[PDB]
């Protein structure tokens, strides 16, 4: 999870590399789902508040360059 | 005839794309999603360059209405104020909210020109005396005088509203009279639309932003407020007719029926979490 | 008869990645959801409620898992989560199976159902009911 | 716990063997990076309770097994 | 062109927020159905990325027309 989260800095502005390393790190979440940990969603809105600063941060980068 | 400009406020969804899209779309998630109307000039089209913005959010799009509304931009500023009748009470307020958003860029925009402040607030003494005549006294208006207009969209979804919860004509009667007494008090107008209804409103633009049309409040299930087609007494009978006479809490009445209805997807229980060290010394202590 | 048991391993695996590769397909399926599912619409032409539909949805997926456990213990014996593999596909065809036990959406929805049949199943109480 | 006994595995080219100081038949595997034991013998009288000095392998492709022997005085196949 | 360049000004206003974006993101699914993906990502924000890249040409294919 933390490397496509740690790496979401890394590949420069391309929608399809970060769909692609979104739906990696929820495939991990579904087995998290399966052998049901405590409270996976809580820990879910977590990740997606941070994953939705990198994505802005990464997104006003890429914007003030456009 | 000039550069004419539109600033309607998107809301919500509440067909807005939509809306648009009746009227003639990549995306909705931006804000300040521009549109051009270029449409037939009473003869021809002579490219009735009557620019379009649209709003949804609030997240400080003030700038934003910096690069919509500019000085000279002024005149030609039909302002159309859009919401939904999925939630009718988002209405009643949020049309405060997104006018009282306009009172600021009134005076944070047009401080720096004085010009029409001793000019168009006399133009507009001019003007809303124009609002009511050769239509078909006084009323407590508003400060806020321009080209002004309040519409209405989701309406045909009546019998839906109704077979949740409306039902009455208390519900129907009451909204409406706040509805036409919000707009004859902005100095505008109330104007409502549906899916696939109601092409009334390039008649009141086209013939404002320079093709007349006789107005409705007959049919009740979609209504047509041109400004001047009002009294503070023909509402008044209105909403008389069992609706509880003039209920300054009714607010609370529309706006508990779907919006305090409940929340189905809610996740708030705080489930489970323990510690270690602390369960050892207190089962040292339940070893007696 | 272990003396046979013994030379047939290379095989299992291969049937294993094979019943490996089907459940985890059916994790995919199922991970997407029964609203969202094709199989909905088709089913609702075929008129069924969506209750329904979507508990036949669930129980049929789970008739495969089951058959593919089936399938499973037939080729790795009955000694078979002892087996080094067989413990984990237990594992997840029961946290899979834990997943779809759907008697909550009766539930709640009979709930729902009963809410409305306080005043509306039996309305006949107006034959002809004025308008 | 402390390895008293390791070796590989017959035609197990991804595996480890290894008897412990507890009692309890560790096996590791390279492919899989886990630096512990995915199968640990349990602690059951029915296994080993005393440390293994000798486990082992025996046969061939279908004449193995793996035996087990412990301090304690137990074989286990 | 300088109506061209006060939409290039317009693009550079996305700054508003100051490098942050915080309201960035737009959609909500549905109610409860049945779901073993009981806390997918943020249907609100996988297409947000595009959405915000596509939205900024978007504004300049209109002001062209």
């Amino acid at each position: 999870i933390d490397l496509e989260v740690r790496s979401l800095e890394t590949c420069m502005y391309d929608h399809k590399t970060f769909s692609e390393i979104l739906n990696r790190v929820q495939k991990a979440v579904d087995d998290l789902n399966l052998h049901s940990y405590s409270n996976l969603p809580i820990w879910v809105n977590k990740l997606d508040m941070e994953i939705e600063r990198i994505l802005g941060v990464r997104l006003q980068a890429g914007l003030r360059a456009w | 005839p000039s550069g004419k400009n539109i600033l309607v406020f998107g809301e919500d969804g509440s067909g807005k794309t939509t809306l648009m899209t009746k009227l003639q779309h990549g995306k909705k998630g931006r804000g300040l999603e521009y549109l051009y109307l270029s449409v037939h000039d009473e003869d021809r089209d002579d490219h009735t360059r009557c620019n379009v913005w649209i709003l949804d959010g609030d997240l400080y799009h003030k700038g934003l209405l910096k690069f919509a509304v500019s000085a000279e931009s002024l005149p030609e500023t039909l302002v159309i104020f859009v919401a939904d009748m999925s939630r009718p009470w988002t209405v009643m307020e949020s049309l405060q909210k997104w006018a009282s958003v306009l009172r600021e860029h009134i005076d944070k925009m047009k401080i720096p020109p004085e010009k029409m402040r001793e000019l168009e607030r006399k133009f507009v003494k001019d003007f809303q005396d124009y609002m009511e005549p050769e239509e078909g006294d006084n009323v407590l208006t508003h400060n806020l005088g321009i080209p002004v207009l309040v519409v209405c969209t989701k309406c045909d979804a009546v019998s839906v509203l109704e077979k949740e919860h409306d039902y009455r004509d208390e519900h129907l009667d009451f909204i409406q009279s706040h509805l036409r007494r919000f707009c004859l008090q902005y100095g505008a107008a109330l104007i409502y639309t549906s899916v696939k209804e109601e092409k009334n409103l390039d008649l009141l633009y086209k013939y404002i932003v320079h093709f007349t049309t006789p107005a409705l409040v007959v049919e009740k299930d979609a209504v047509f407020i041109p400004a001047g087609w009002d009294n503070e007494k023909k509402i008044a009978i209105l909403h008389e007719n069992f609706t509880t006479v003039k209920p300054e809490d009714a607010y609370e009445d529309f706006i508990v029926k779907p919006p305090v209805r409940k929340l189905v997807h809610d996740k708030e229980l705080a489930a489970e979490d323990e510690q270690v060290f602390l369960m050892k010394q207190q089962s040292l202590l339940a070893k007696q | 008869r272990p003396h046979i048991r013994g030379a047939i391993r290379e095989y299992q695996t291969q049937l294993i990645q094979r019943v490996k590769d089907d459940i985890e397909s059916l994790h995919d399926k199922f991970k997407v959801q029964y609203p969202q599912s094709q199989a909905c619409k088709m089913s609702h032409v075929r008129d069924l409620p969506p209750v329904s539909g979507s508990i036949i949805w669930a129980k049929q997926i789970d008739r495969q898992l089951t058959a593919y456990m089936k399938r499973v213990e037939d080729v790795l014996g009955k000694g078979w989560e002892n087996h080094v593999e067989g413990q984990k596909l237990k594992q997840d065809g029961d946290s899979f199976r834990m997943k779809l036990n759907t008697q909550e959406i009766f539930d709640d929805w009979a709930r729902k159902v009963q809410q409305r049949n306080l005043g509306v199943s039996g309305r006949i109480f107006t034959i002809e009911s004025t308008r | 716990s402390a390895v008293m006994s390791a070796t590989f595995a017959k035609f197990h080219p991804n595996l480890v063997v290894g008897g412990t100081y507890s009692g309890q038949i560790v096996l590791w595997d390279n492919r899989s990076n886990k630096r512990t034991p995915v199968q640990r013998t349990p602690l059951s009288a029915a296994a080993h309770t005393h440390p293994v000095y000798c486990v082992n392998v025996v046969g061939t492709q279908n004449a193995h097994n793996l035996i087990s022997i412990s301090t304690d005085g137990k074989i286990c196949s | 062109x300088x109506x061209x360049x006060x939409x290039x000004x317009x693009x550079x206003x996305x700054x508003x927020x100051x490098x942050x974006x915080x309201x960035x993101x737009x959609x909500x699914x549905x109610x409860x159905x049945x779901x073993x993906x009981x806390x997918x990502x943020x249907x609100x924000l996988e297409e947000s990325y595009s959405a915000v890249m596509g939205i900024v040409s978007e504004v300049e294919q209109y002001v062209k027309v």
